[PDB]
């Protein structure tokens, strides 16, 4: 699995970073790392895809990047509405197809 | 044997002479002789085109993913290969030839598309 | 509005079987690849299976490779999953999702765009 | 649809009718009719020879190792396949056809030589 | 180089110009001109048929399972490829051409049958 | 009457080699695939090798894969087995048998119809 | 290997069942399970093949079936002449070709 | 006179990278396959990588397979090796050598004919 | 690796044999076993290749052979100039390409 360690937090209005560490070939070679916002009892919402892209419906608060074998999600100024688990996932070379990371909890 | 020597042999036995038959497909008055040669070429190419379309472009013998329907003259398996000649077989299933060919074309296009998708998986 | 709605599920004995299904609309069903994603109670997310848009290519996570079948009916706009030889380890919410692989003519995604709410399967 | 039924369809949609078009390439006064048939055969063979040379000898659809250059009418990917017909595409890149063909021939000869070397490794 | 530019080059060097030569095989009075074109087509098809029969249907270069016999003008390996032209080689082994071709056909039919059996193993 | 008659065998030192052979009649030799089956003294049955009817395809159990050769001569109606680099673990009766794979035109069997009595090999 | 546990017995005239348990993919997926009658010092005789078939020369006493990943041989009314070891074997997916089970002894 | 002359090398931190190169003359560069061979301080010889004469086929020892790139420029008569993600275990003299595989038209060798003196790489 | 055990020695003018033992498939199946003379701080020189061949520049002193899964280098009458480490190597079936043996030291 990918690792997104527990836990991330901050006050409303502060920025936070949620990490996602892979291994070697998975997020190292493939620029297909996505991030999801998981509410406690609701289906997850897509925030980030590829490395830096976000779908329509996702605000400017969510952005991200990748370097080496580690990816991250950045929230530019945290809202109380962002108290969700975050998950990263990535393409796994047509061998395992997709690897989800252990997720991590964001507290505002 | 030689050309058509296997014509009276069983279908199984005759499968060993495909090479022989294949080579003998290629190997005003004069204008009608010329016309005949041109038509022979077009016929040859049509058979080759079907083999190409069906995914069997460079083989004398090949397999496909179309199952045999029992409605197509089910005559067992060993009876066909050991106790029948190709000349007889060609009559046993003469009304199914177009059905089979259509199926062979369809179960190729499906395969080419699946291969194309797989080649796009990083 | 794109919606994926799961049905089926329930509690099944280990060694038993069940089938899930997902109906979908708001998009051309036949234009998208789909998958099932597992949410174990405390694990969150595991990929289980992927099917292409024509319903001809299927891929599985090794752990269900010899047990699960993913299938589609594009006239019904239905995705389905047949799970055989169930184990307690398969207890999870199973989500219907669109995304993953594509047609090779249309900007392959490798991510999931839409999620249903998921069926709950207990074993 | 039928022959050329897909001509007004998008490039993507039309990829499903390649079989239909392929079959209709084959299927003194009289001497000019005979001449026309002979020339049609030569044309057919030239297209087949290129497919052979490029390493795509028995497929209606195949992939190559030549990357698409953005200079060759970069029109996105989904725009080409979903909002354009083949008739339009053939004009969008008409000045690059010879360049592409030359590249396809070169990035075949390189492949045949690499395969030949590998088959000599005990 | 260009067409036949490699004719005086060594066999090894000339292996890089197969594409060039292949393309120049295709690219009452009038009736004799028409006859010549028809015969050229038949010749072309015969060469293609042999490549098909031998299991080398879509390659300019391919390998076979027939060992080289030392009786067939054993001239070493590097001497043939580096110090001889194809024109000379074609004379060095002109009396073995039919033997080699027969062997190439036989050691294909044997391969097709083995492949067919393997595809029947569940 | 179909008969398979083995010969050869005997005691050989570990690290040595020997060859077995089987003559057969009562059927067209060339029409059937054949195999060798091992009967270790207390194990009963182990498959060792399979050869098709034309003598072109051979298959082996991994344990003899780098050591044994299975071969045929259809003019002699003879099946043979060359065993190299023998081990004590190869002590067994080796049976000549007809069956297993077939021609793909003739009702593949995947079972053995006839057995010889077997050669005894001690290592 | 396939398992045919020791031992099976009965009085003359009684029916008996000899089992053969496989794993998952071997006798589960391939309907090529055969049974042989092994005499103490003689080559084995084929009794059953495929699942339910028997060769000419084999009497009505021998029949059989398969379900799940387990096969069995049924003797409809046991003779003293059936005191032989029984072996089951099956096709193994072109990987190992054939798997023999450990055999089992029948006592009348 | 055939000569292979290595350059580059030096001490690099673990996790870093460096590139070696070898210039060569006295023979047609383009006529021979080349390789890099490692001489660890007390191990003597380990094969690392092989490249064919046209620079299109490369082979690696598994231990550097995901880290090293072997490349050629036949106009410059230069062989080169890019080493990424270096480990202490890679400390060695790296030799430029000609030999190994061949063209399949010219008496494949499977041995090395010429050696340079080698670059010293410390990690 | 291939094994060339330590150590080999003899007086000037005596012959010596340097062994190289492989496994099964490597030098057993491939007749591509070479020997090199390694000077203490100099690049190695090729002595033997294939099984019995030597390149121009190598004198009659060096010859060799192979049997079973073991190869050897023979020096017909040892010179003080031969105090070098010897290495054997061989083709490895396009899997590992080349295997070097642990080398061995020759003392005169
Ligand atoms: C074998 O051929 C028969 C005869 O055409 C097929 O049966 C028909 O299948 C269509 C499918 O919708 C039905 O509408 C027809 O009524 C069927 N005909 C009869 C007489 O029942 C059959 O499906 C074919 N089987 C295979 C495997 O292709
Ligand atoms: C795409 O096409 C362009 C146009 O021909 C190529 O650019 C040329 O590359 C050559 C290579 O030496 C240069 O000399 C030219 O000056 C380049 N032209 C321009 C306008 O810059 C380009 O390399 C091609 N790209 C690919 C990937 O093939
Ligand atoms: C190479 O060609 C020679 C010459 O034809 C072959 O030798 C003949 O083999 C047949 C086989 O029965 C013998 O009857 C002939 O008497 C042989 N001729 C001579 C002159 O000895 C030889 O076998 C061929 N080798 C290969 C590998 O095909
Ligand atoms: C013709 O029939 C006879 C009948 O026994 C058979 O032996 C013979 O081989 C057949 N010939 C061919 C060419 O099949
Ligand atoms: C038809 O197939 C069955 C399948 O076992 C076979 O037993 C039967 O003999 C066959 N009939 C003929 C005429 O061959
Ligand atoms: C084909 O149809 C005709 C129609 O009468 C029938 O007589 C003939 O036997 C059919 N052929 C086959 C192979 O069924
Ligand atoms: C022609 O254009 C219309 C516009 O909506 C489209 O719906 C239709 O499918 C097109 N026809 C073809 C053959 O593409
Ligand atoms: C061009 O490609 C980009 C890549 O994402 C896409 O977003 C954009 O919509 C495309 N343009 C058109 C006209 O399709
Ligand atoms: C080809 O070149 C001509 C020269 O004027 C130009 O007008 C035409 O648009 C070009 N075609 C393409 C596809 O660029
Ligand atoms: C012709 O022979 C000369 C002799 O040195 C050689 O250099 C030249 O390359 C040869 N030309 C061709 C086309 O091989
Ligand atoms: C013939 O082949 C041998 C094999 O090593 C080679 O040494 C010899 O030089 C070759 N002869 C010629 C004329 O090339
Ligand atoms: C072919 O046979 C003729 C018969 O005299 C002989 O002169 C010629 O040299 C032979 N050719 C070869 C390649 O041996």
């Amino acid at each position: 699995a990918l690792t997104q360690p527990p836990s991330v937090s901050g006050s409303p209005g502060q920025s936070v970073t949620i990490s996602c560490t892979g291994t070697s070939s998975d997020i190292g070679s493939y620029n297909y790392v996505s991030w999801y916002q998981q509410h406690p009892g609701k289906a997850p919402k897509l925030m980030i895809y590829d490395v830096t892209q976000r779908p329509s419906g996702v605000s400017d608060r969510f952005s991200g990047s990748k370097s080496g074998n580690t990816a991250s999600l950045t929230i530019s100024g945290l809202q109380a509405d962002d108290e969700a688990d975050y998950y990263c996932s990535a393409y796994a070379g047509r061998q395992t197809f997709y690897i989800f990371g252990g997720g991590t909890r964001l507290t505002v | 044997l030689g050309f058509l020597g296997a014509a009276g042999s069983t279908m199984g036995a005759a499968s060993m002479t495909l090479t022989v038959q294949a080579r003998n497909l290629l190997s005003h008055w004069g204008i009608k002789q010329l016309q005949a040669r041109v038509l022979a070429v077009e016929h040859y190419l049509r058979d080759q085109q079907l083999l190409g379309i069906w995914g069997c472009s460079g083989k004398l013998i090949c397999c496909t993913n179309v199952p045999w329907n029992s409605s197509w003259s089910n005559r067992n398996l060993s009876e066909i290969w050991d106790n029948m000649t190709w000349l007889q077989w060609d009559k046993e299933i003469s009304n199914y030839t177009q059905i089979i060919y259509g199926l062979l074309e369809e179960s190729q296009n499906q395969q080419e598309k699946n291969e194309q998708d797989l080649l796009a998986l990083d | 509005e794109v919606q994926l709605v799961e049905t089926g599920g329930g509690l099944v004995q280990p060694g038993g079987s069940l089938k899930l299904s997902c109906r979908a609309s708001g998009y051309t069903f036949s234009s998208f690849a789909m998958s099932w994603v597992r949410q174990a109670p405390g694990k969150g997310l595991e990929w289980v299976s992927l099917i292409n848009d024509r319903g001809g290519l299927t891929f599985y996570v090794d752990s269900v490779k010899g047990r699960f079948t993913i299938s589609r009916d594009n006239s019904k706009n239905t995705l389905s999953l047949q799970m055989h030889s169930l184990r307690d380890g398969d207890t999870a919410v199973y989500y219907c999702a669109t995304g993953g692989m594509s047609s090779a003519l249309q900007s392959s995604k490798y991510y999931f765009d839409f999620w249903g709410q998921g069926a709950l399967v207990t074993v």
